[PDB]
């Protein structure tokens, strides 16, 4: 058994006759699915996903016919007190194992010191590790125009006063038509797409034609720089960052951070001395789906969420609205607990071992990870 | 500094390393905070058993009857060995009670909120370009007079000067284009030149758009800006809440602003930084450690420290006691080791550490420079138009 | 100094050396002008 | 045409009075857009891939 | 310590102290893009 | 990744510190002192991208 979760498995309802619509890869594999038992939210399902497929290929090297339960509960478990008989209780997949409700121990969970005691797992499936959900920003940053990426003030203002210093030395001209062609002049200046009436034969009033040129250059200076401060730069601030960081580091109203709700990642901020008023605070308003954890992204609703780091990073392939968190945390990654010992304890060791032997892992990619777009 | 929460509603206490404290018949409330925390470890290595209390009058002392105000009192009151806070060190204090070198050291401050650049426009310029205009303007003539040897609308030296100084700025003058050849070749001498040329303009634009000291800050107790309130238009609001000590100082520093600053004194320190949240005044005067503090705190990217933070009637924060108490010399050898122990960095982390990052930018599309610019221009302007009718006598 | 970044730059004599280049721009044009000019 | 590159094209200039309002359209249109080309350098230039 | 099957044959490991893999290192390159690049070619609609 | 892999300390088939060995890694990385791993090795000055 195990939980749908896009880096694990995406499977929904299967078909009206109960089974899965075919479809072939990107590489044009109608890659095996299966069938599943689902909850209601006991009924029958669908068995379809990546890792799914890595017990595939486990059965496939020595033979065990895979039935595959769903998850009555999401996580594993963890060793808990009940309301009496002094005992701590893994409820879940991990207890239904040590309940032995099923066979093999399927789910891509992170080792767990914690867990370990309970029990013994396998080497890593995959490398993967913690980090905070994080969440894109709008990325904006498009203005100005042309006109904007001006002072209108500023800009119209010179505008006009070239054309009052076109006034100007067009009285040069009046004193010692040339002022309409003056305004040819002055504004041609402005664009200096050479009009072509002339130049005045005014030396006085031609080093003031000097004069409006250097204001001409600078202007197309102004545009210039101007664009690129527009173009220059980026947003002020993304933050997160350090596993420490300070909106993590200082607890308040502002900041909502969290993560999911009886996780081996909860596991992770379970037992440590600095979590305190974190664990505490995210226990309060933690949320227990990581689909809400997706959507909750989507729905902008926390300032902030963690779960499963490389889980995230498949995510990251999910939606453009997120982000990726700066770096891993208390780092894991995947495989199968070992409830006592089975065959197939030391089997799934030669398992893993012509797992990362062979490329079947990069397929994986292929039918997981290499799918991003991002 | 410090921090206080409720107790845990369920357990009706508190939790990790927080502390308790009661408050007035006084019910507890949580007693939290980092420096908080190093008089922690520092009585643990000094082993000398706390207790929590709730200041009830002030903050630390005063006499305005001839008496402090609060904690100070409370060692004039003797109800502690040693007490936690901020402790100013002040003459007054100096005076009052005994304390030793600081936990970490203090000013006084004030804090502009960023600015929501009068350079550019000659600032790349390298003026001894402006030398090689003039030399332009010399193997310009030169080559005008020297190839019109051989090819002798004529278009003379004046008229080519509009020429070639016509390619100064852009080309973009359209008259009278001199058909010499090899002359045409010098025109693409000073062509290619000024293509080069208006190179330099535009990554010297690059560059002072690249390029941002931003400042422009008050200079501090000195500041003009502090010197005379009514000396610009708007009076720029600096200063604290009433009953300050830093502003003790600055009532021994400056009287004219203390006068002048009790019309904007403002209620709260983080109320009255809410206040420069909406700029309600100009800026806040405050304790410079404090003020960090208030820095490191800030919803988005919005206040300023007057100045990077240079300092300002320097000082510092502690725990005090009376004078001639026991842990005297030992509480002072606590302070000792306790920088001894670097974990000083970890009240950064537990409280020093700021996410508003340092040092450095929003888009300047305004005239300001620009419009020194346009300065320039139209003083050139009536400078030909002087030398103009000067030319009339001519 | 500021020194830390480097906003300062001003080309002038990096800038100088181009522009020395077009000053033998007039040079050339002498020579050949003579030259050619014949 | 000329002025859709950075102008430079000295011959033939309409003396149409409008029409040169007209050309004032083009040719301010085409400094926004050579500044376009620009910081568009610019953009490419701060861009690293 | 590699794991490896051969390994996995010969000895006994747990989990790593830290993850590892196959790679090489090239030296840091001592473009393809800018003519066209930013042109957004609804400009030459345009 | 390429052919991911680790490195650790390995003992021979069936051996006593076995479960206990591994247990000691487990709460190893239970420290999160690997990021003082990083300080006495892997932290590096080559910084990133």
């Amino acid at each position: 058994v195990t939980i749908h979760q896009e880096p694990f498995v995406y499977v929904k309802p299967t078909m009206s006759d109960g089974t899965c619509k075919e479809e072939f890869t990107v590489n044009g594999d109608p890659v095996k699915k299966v069938i599943c038992t689902g909850p209601n939210d006991t009924v029958p399902q669908c068995c379809y996903g990546f890792c799914i497929d890595l017990l595939i290929k486990l059965a496939r090297t020595m033979q065990f016919t895979y039935e595959v339960h769903l998850v009555a509960d999401g996580k594993f478990g963890t060793q808990e007190r009940v309301q009496n008989s002094n005992k701590k209780e893994w409820n879940g997949m991990m207890g239904e194992l040590l309940s032995g409700q099923a066979d093999m121990i399927v789910a891509p969970l992170t080792i767990n010191n914690e867990r370990a005691q309970y029990i013994e797992f396998s080497k890593p499936f995959k490398y993967q590790g913690l980090t905070i959900l994080v969440k894109k920003e709008i990325p904006r940053s498009t203005l100005d125009s042309f006109m904007q990426p001006f002072q209108s003030t500023l800009w119209l203002l010179v505008g006009l006063s070239v054309h009052v210093v076109a006034v100007m030395l067009y009285l040069l001209d009046r004193f010692s038509l040339t002022l309409s062609s003056a305004m040819w002049f002055s504004w041609g200046v402005l664009l200096n797409s050479g009009i072509g009436e002339g130049a005045p034969r005014s030396f006085s009033a031609r080093i003031l034609g000097m004069v409006w040129a250097g204001f001409a250059m600078i202007i197309v200076a102004s545009y210039t720089a101007n664009l690129a401060a527009f173009l220059v730069l980026d947003r002020p601030e993304e933050r997160i960052t350090g596993i420490n960081d300070p909106r993590l580091r200082n607890p308040s109203d502002k900041f909502i951070y969290a993560t999911v709700k009886q996780s081996s990642v909860d596991i992770y901020f379970r037992r440590q001395v600095e979590l305190s008023t974190m664990y505490r605070h995210m226990e309060k308003h933690n949320y227990e789906s990581a689909a809400e954890a997706i959507q909750a992204v989507r729905d902008n609703k926390l300032h902030a969420f963690i779960w499963d780091s490389a889980v995230l990073e498949f995510e990251a392939s999910q939606k453009c609205d997120l982000v990726t968190t700066g770096e891993l945390f208390f780092r894991s990654g995947f495989g199968i607990g070992m409830r006592k010992d089975s065959p197939w304890k030391q089997q799934v060791s030669l398992s893993i071992l012509k797992s990362h032997e062979n490329g079947f892992m990069e397929d994986l990619d292929k039918t997981w990870v290499r799918y991003q777009e991002c | 500094f410090v921090i206080v929460e409720s107790v845990d509603p369920l357990s009706g206490t508190c939790m990790r390393n927080t502390v308790p404290c009661q408050k007035r018949g006084y019910i507890k409330k949580c007693c939290k905070g980092f420096c908080i925390d190093i008089l922690k470890k520092i009585s643990k290595s000094v082993k000398f058993t706390y207790d929590l209390y709730l200041v009830t009058n002030g903050k630390h002392g005063k006499k305005i009857n001839g008496t402090w105000n609060g904690m100070i009192g409370e060692v004039v009151m003797k109800r502690a060995y040693m007490a936690v806070g901020s402790l100013t060190i002040n003459e007054e204090r100096s005076e009052v009670v005994d304390f030793s070198v600081p936990f970490i050291e203090t000013g006084i401050s004030v804090m502009v909120s960023r600015s929501n650049s009068p350079s550019a426009f000659l600032e790349p310029f390298s003026a001894c370009v402006w030398v090689m205009m003039f030399v332009m303007l010399l193997i310009v003539s030169a080559v005008a007079v020297f190839v019109f040897e051989y090819f002798s609308p004529s278009f003379t030296i004046g008229k080519a000067i509009w020429l070639l100084w016509g390619l100064v700025f852009n080309n973009s003058v359209p008259v009278q284009n001199p058909k010499g050849t090899t002359s045409k070749i010098m025109v693409s001498v000073w062509a290619f030149f000024a293509v080069i040329f208006l190179a330099s303009y535009t990554a010297n634009l690059a560059a002072f758009m690249i390029q941002e000291e931003y400042v422009d800050q008050v200079s501090g107790l000195s500041d003009k800006k502090f010197q005379r309130p009514n000396d610009f238009s708007p009076p720029f609001r600096f200063g604290t809440v009433p009953n300050g000590s830093t502003e003790r100082n600055i009532r021994n520093n400056y009287a004219e602003m203390h006068a002048y600053m009790g019309k904007f004194n403002q209620r709260g320190v983080d109320d009255a930084l809410l206040s420069l949240k909406t700029g309600k005044l100009d800026a806040f005067i405050y304790d410079a450690a404090v003020l960090n503090y208030m820095a490191g705190r800030d919803e988005g990217c919005k206040l300023v420290t007057i100045g990077s933070g240079k300092v300002f009637a320097s000082t510092g924060y502690g725990i005090a006691i009376q004078k001639d108490s026991g842990w005297k010399r030992q509480v002072d050898l606590a302070i000792l080791q306790l920088f001894g122990d670097g974990e000083m960095e970890e009240l950064e982390a537990l409280w020093l550490t700021g996410i508003c990052h340092n040092e450095k930018m929003s888009s300047q599309l305004d005239i300001d420079n620009m419009a020194g610019v346009f300065y320039m221009l139209g003083a050139a302007m009536a400078l030909s138009l002087i030398t103009f009718i000067s030319e009339h006598l001519f | 100094d500021s020194r830390s970044n480097a906003p300062a730059t001003l080309t002038c004599e990096n800038m100088a050396g181009v522009f020395m280049l077009v000053a033998g721009g007039i040079v050339a044009g002498i020579f050949l002008i003579f030259i050619e000019i014949a």
